[PDB]
């Protein structure tokens, strides 16, 4: 399909530029630990309401 | 490598959509079962009423209850038929998901093989330059 | 629990793994190439030859 | 009573899930320290290797 | 790439050993279905290892 061919080329070029900037290991590690802790607090509140 | 990377992202999202459909199917089976269970419970209540009606002496009410039970039974039968058809579809979906899980792992392995051959080709190109 | 695409835990592990694997593999490979060269291997042999003569000289020095 | 029993079971399951979640986050913290050391060593090695 | 494949192969072998232990444990437990499932997983791992 012509559209399919066009989509693949456009997507590949955009993806390559984008991935390199956000692939640094240090930035990724800091973000992941903070997010899970926040999620646990939210989950606890929901659980507490059910318990109540 | 770019073609391969895009494909990997695409397959994962598709799997999630399939899972949602499976959940709906699972929910649908449960809903039908609940309705079937409710119908059975309703039938039991109706049966008690019919027995009570006979004691009461109201013949018409008892006859009406029997008709209601028959309608409920027909509905239950229809639900049962629907459940059986639904179950076969559900099994196929579950089987497909398992097959898909095996397939994604294979795709990851394929990428490694693809990367190695490409590197070898590049090395051959360097020799030509010399 | 299922592991959604947007979930932080699933995404973090994948991102970390790709960067970590590439870096570890590259460092090991680079080190291996230096070892592979013949001159480096020759130096190790020379070093072995070099230490024993010094030890013999050292023994002579400490003998009296 | 029937409603309460079903709800209680669901609540218990959620509590169990939370405990499992707690174990996982703790493991991740340990992993970061190990990961950082590996990354630093590789960077130092690469510069040395090129020379 | 060779090292990566070897690591994956090594990991698969390690995974297989763990699976084998679980299957033995499953038999002791008395859960026949779990043991059968483990065997299937090992076969898949073996196929992957063979491909690697």
């Amino acid at each position: 399909m012509g559209l399919f061919d066009r989509i693949k080329r456009v997507v590949s070029s955009n993806l390559n530029d984008l991935v390199n900037k956000a692939e640094d290991p240090e930035k990724m590690l800091e973000q992941a630990i903070l997010e899970m802790q926040e999620d646990l607090v939210q989950l606890r509140q929901g659980v507490a309401q059910a318990i109540a | 490598e770019k073609m391969l990377e895009q494909a990997i992202l695409e397959m994962q999202e598709d799997l999630v959509q399939l899972r949602q459909g499976v959940a709906q199917a699972i929910a649908a089976q449960k809903r039908s079962e609940k309705q079937y269970n409710d119908a059975q419970n309703e039938i039991n209540k109706w049966q008690r009423n019919a027995q009570l009606a006979l004691q009461k002496g109201d013949e018409n009410l008892a006859r009406q209850a029997l008709e209601r039970k028959k309608t409920y039974t027909d509905t239950s039968a229809a639900l049962k038929a629907s459940l059986d058809t639904q179950s076969t579809q559900v099994e196929t979906l579950k089987r497909n998901l398992i097959q898909l899980e095996s397939k994604i792992s294979e795709a990851k392995t394929k990428k490694e093989m693809l990367k190695a051959r490409i590197t070898t080709a590049k090395a051959q190109e360097q020799l030509q330059g010399m | 629990v299922r592991g959604m695409n947007t979930s932080s835990a699933m995404s973090a592990f994948e991102r970390m793994e790709e960067k970590v694997l590439m870096q570890e593999s590259r460092a090991q490979a680079l080190g291996e190439l230096a070892g592979a060269d013949l001159e480096t291997q020759f130096a190790q042999l020379e070093g072995g030859s070099d230490v024993d003569d010094e030890l013999a000289a050292l023994k002579a020095q400490m003998l009296p």
